């Protein structure tokens, strides 16, 4: 198929009216981040050679 | 096509399988990086058939209906102004999706300010926004709403300089 | 930068070859209808708020925070006064309460 | 204002 971006929201603009919320939700939200990886040494010599 | 050239190829091992997988890396980067910076809102949002933003005119970034690529003509200039074993593979993202997606994004900072980054798009008011915008900067609503007339005329006409300067400017 | 939505807090979480943030949002819900204007015309004054904004449920005007709904009287305690009412566009009639003003009267 | 309208 081609994809859709999202779903359509029409948000009802008007010169004097505004959204004032009620209600909040406290969320939480998980962000995986690498910091190192896998020290590796590689002996040249007996790498190559034995 | 030579069979014998590959025959010695094959002695160098998975060199050709190492580089195919970098390429594929970088080509699936490029979609990550398109993903990162431009689909950051999960809603579609539209402006209202009324353009009525309290003097300012949106219209040089707005996306124009009588085009058919549904570009701003700022973006249309933009695109005008840019000019043997080897394959293109296009974006995951077309330009008329890009162009939406501006679209959405300049529709919700239109709209709704600095809310729909954060949760649902709240709607407020253009000069009201920009009011918000002048107390975060530590100017307050009164001098905004005095001279809101001559603020969406500046705007107005350092957006037509930004256009003039685009036109202009190799 | 730190989650999605007003970033309250985060929490880090060790991972291996990694690290993980827990980030703790306010998200707004349950939105609600409201006239607004951009200030309050009375006795001839323009009346600004200080942190809020002037909202009307359909009949009557209160002063609220931007980001929870929180009706209030509109008094000069989080009211300021900036010139007439000729300049400001969309401008409303309302009447603005005074605190001091059942002082004196008793 | 308390001590203001006491006088
Ligand atoms: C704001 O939303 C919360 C939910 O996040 C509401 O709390 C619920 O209220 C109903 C009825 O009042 C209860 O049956 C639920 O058990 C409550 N949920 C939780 C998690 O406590 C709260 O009432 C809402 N407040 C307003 C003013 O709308
Ligand atoms: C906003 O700006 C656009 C262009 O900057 C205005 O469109 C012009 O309108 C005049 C008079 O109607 C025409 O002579 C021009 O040819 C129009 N230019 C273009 C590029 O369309 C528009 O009127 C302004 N105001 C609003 C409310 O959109
Ligand atoms: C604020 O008012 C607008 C205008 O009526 C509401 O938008 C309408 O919502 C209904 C119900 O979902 C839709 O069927 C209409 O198509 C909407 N109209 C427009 C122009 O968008 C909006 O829902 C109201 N907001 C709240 C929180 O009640
Ligand atoms: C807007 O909110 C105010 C504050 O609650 C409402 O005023 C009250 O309305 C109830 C409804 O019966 C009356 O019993 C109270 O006496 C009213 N209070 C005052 C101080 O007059 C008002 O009705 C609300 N308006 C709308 C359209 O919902
Ligand atoms: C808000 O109040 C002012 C006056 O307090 C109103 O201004 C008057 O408007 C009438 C009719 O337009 C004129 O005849 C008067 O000369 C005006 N008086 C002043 C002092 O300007 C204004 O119309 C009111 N606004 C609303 C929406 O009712
Ligand atoms: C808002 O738009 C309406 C058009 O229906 C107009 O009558 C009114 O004066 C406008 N108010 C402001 C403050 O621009």
């Amino acid at each position: 198929y081609t994809m859709s971006l999202g779903a359509e929201n029409s948000v009802a603009y008007s010169n004097n009216s505004i959204a004032i919320p009620t209600n909040f939700t406290i969320s939480v939200t998980t962000e995986i981040l690498p910091v190192s990886m896998t020290k590796t040494s590689v002996d040249c010599t007996m790498y190559i050679c034995g | 096509d030579s069979t014998e050239c590959s025959n010695l190829l094959l002695q160098y091992g998975s060199f050709c399988t190492q580089l195919n997988r970098a390429l594929t890396g970088i080509a699936v980067e490029q979609d990550k990086n398109t993903q990162e910076v431009f689909a950051q809102v999960k809603q579609i949002y539209k402006t209202p058939p009324i353009k009525d933003f309290g003097g300012f005119n949106f219209s040089q970034i707005l996306p124009d209906p009588s085009k058919p690529s549904k570009r701003s003509p700022i973006e249309d200039l933009l695109f005008n102004k840019v000019t043997n074993g080897l394959t293109v593979l296009p974006p995951l993202l077309t330009d008329e999706m890009i162009a939406q997606y501006t679209s959405a994004l300049l529709a919700g900072t239109i709209t709704s300010g600095w809310t729909f980054g954060a949760g649902p798009a709240l709607q407020i008011p253009f000069p009201m926004q920009m009011a918000y915008r002048f107390n975060g900067i530590g100017v307050t609503q009164n001098v905004l709403y005095e001279n809101q007339k001559l603020i969406a005329n500046q705007f107005n006409s350092a957006i037509g300089k930004i256009q003039d300067s685009l036109s202009s400017t190799p | 930068f730190c989650g999605k939505g007003y970033h309250l807090m985060s929490f880090p979480q060790s991972a291996p070859h990694g690290v993980v943030f827990l980030h703790v949002t306010y998200v707004p819900a349950h939105e609600k209808n409201f006239t607004t204007a951009p200030a309050i015309c009375h006795d001839g004054k323009a009346h600004f708020p200080r942190e809020g904004v002037f909202v009307s449920n359909g009949t009557h005007w209160f002063v609220t925070q931007r980001n929870f709904y929180e009706p209030q009287i509109i008094t000069t305690d989080n009211t300021f006064v900036s010139g007439n009412c000729d300049v400001v566009i969309g401008i409303v009639n309302n009447t603005v309460y005074d605190p001091l003003q059942p002082e004196l009267d008793s």
